[PDB]
């Protein structure tokens, strides 16, 4: 039940100017990275190798390594071929990986936006040109369809190579993917526009995984009207999230946090007092 | 093509005056990747600072942390600012007490 993705970054300012940086995500922990100015693919994580023979892990990033050198050299010759449009300054993202299902097989994908527009794809044995696509994208994808090597070592890596890599993870990363780490909280209000209602503020962090409850309680009572806001991250890899409440002043009191997390058991109950 | 970059500061710790923490400045939904991020402790920018690697979500807009070791003190502000194409001028949003 995870996502394996591996997101790219070309970026083409002019003739003489081109960066493509990458970087891998196993779920939520980045286990790659592939700075444009590195010749070898980094691990970030102990188990990144996943259960590949140094061998076989030095075969397959030699392949990158030539995949780079080319689809850099060939964005060159495509860009001469970019009417109307002719716009120099190109943002290319593609996002490849594959979702890991346990019964079910595994679910492979490659997507590729221009100019952080999704214009085409890669579908079962062809590269297509998705809807909303500019129009010359179709010759190019047209000529590069002919090109049985590369859609053959991309079924490869697609259908097969990624489900072989990622079990190999999941089973070597086992330790870091299962770690239930446990949160901090703290309050703070935040008086609002012109008017005596202030909003309480609820901050947790340090959890993962990802998964969390919090919820201002009045006792037993929940108080519908707490809005959870975004999870940001941490340096560690961990989580952030916290919940405010707008209150009115002389009723703020007997409110509070409650956080439930995995980790945890018996937990956070922070009154405001 | 264009997007202003969503900027967020936040600590890693419960602040506590004189306790060391850990400052987080999280800017995303930006568009192109090509973004400088400074933090700035009273008007100086802090020499180290920890970015991670630039990324992208499915929404395809990108996203980074930059982040510092921080300590809160009674008389001291600090703040991210963001110099990004889509935005005219720099934008430099403090950090409060709380988050």
């Amino acid at each position: 039940n995870y996502t394996f993705r591996c997101l790219q970054m070309s970026s083409f300012a002019n003739r003489s100017w081109s960066r493509t940086d990458s970087v891998v995500w196993l779920g939520d922990l980045q286990t790659h990275r592939w700075s444009n100015d590195s010749a070898t693919i980094s691990f970030t994580k102990p188990w990144s190798q996943g259960k590949l023979s140094n061998q076989q892990w030095e075969k397959l990033q030699h392949m990158f390594q030539v995949y780079r050198v080319s689809f850099t050299r060939d964005i060159q010759e495509l860009v001469k071929m970019m009417s109307p449009k002719e716009d120099y300054p190109i943002e290319i993202q593609l996002s490849a990986g594959c979702e890991m299902y346990p019964g079910n097989a595994s679910e492979s994908f490659l997507h590729v936006a221009f100019q952080g527009k999704y214009v085409v794809r890669f579908w079962g044995t062809s590269w297509q040109t998705v809807p909303g696509a500019p129009s010359w994208l179709d010759l190019p994808i047209k000529v590069l369809n002919a090109d049985q090597g590369t859609s053959a070592t991309v079924q490869m890596l697609l259908n097969d190579t990624c489900p072989l890599f990622v079990r190999g993870l999941l089973e070597a990363g086992k330790s870091d993917l299962e770690k239930q780490e446990k949160p901090v909280a703290w309050l703070s209000s935040v008086p609002s526009s012109a008017h005596g209602h202030r909003q309480l503020v609820c901050h947790v962090s340090g959890f993962y995984p990802k998964p969390v409850w919090v919820m201002w309680m009045r006792g037993d009572q929940e108080q519908q009207g707490t809005h959870r806001g975004d999870f940001l991250p941490n340096a560690d890899e961990t989580w952030y999230l916290q919940a405010t409440l707008d209150v009115e002043a002389g009723e703020e009191a007997g409110l509070a946090c409650r956080v439930k997390h995995s980790s945890l058991g018996g937990q956070d109950i922070i009154l405001y007092w | 093509i264009q997007k202003t970059p969503q900027i967020q500061v936040y600590s890693r710790h419960p602040p506590e005056n004189g306790k060391p923490n850990i400052l987080n400045c999280y800017v995303t939904q930006f568009h192109p990747p090509h973004i400088e991020i400074q933090m700035l402790k009273n008007g100086k920018k802090i020499p180290k600072v920890e970015m991670s690697d630039m990324s992208f979500s499915k929404d395809w807009s990108f996203y980074i942390l930059a982040h510092t070791e921080f300590t809160p003190t009674e008389t001291d502000t600090y703040a991210c600012r963001v110099k990004h194409d889509s935005m005219a001028e720099p934008k430099t949003v403090y950090w409060d007490r709380d988050m």
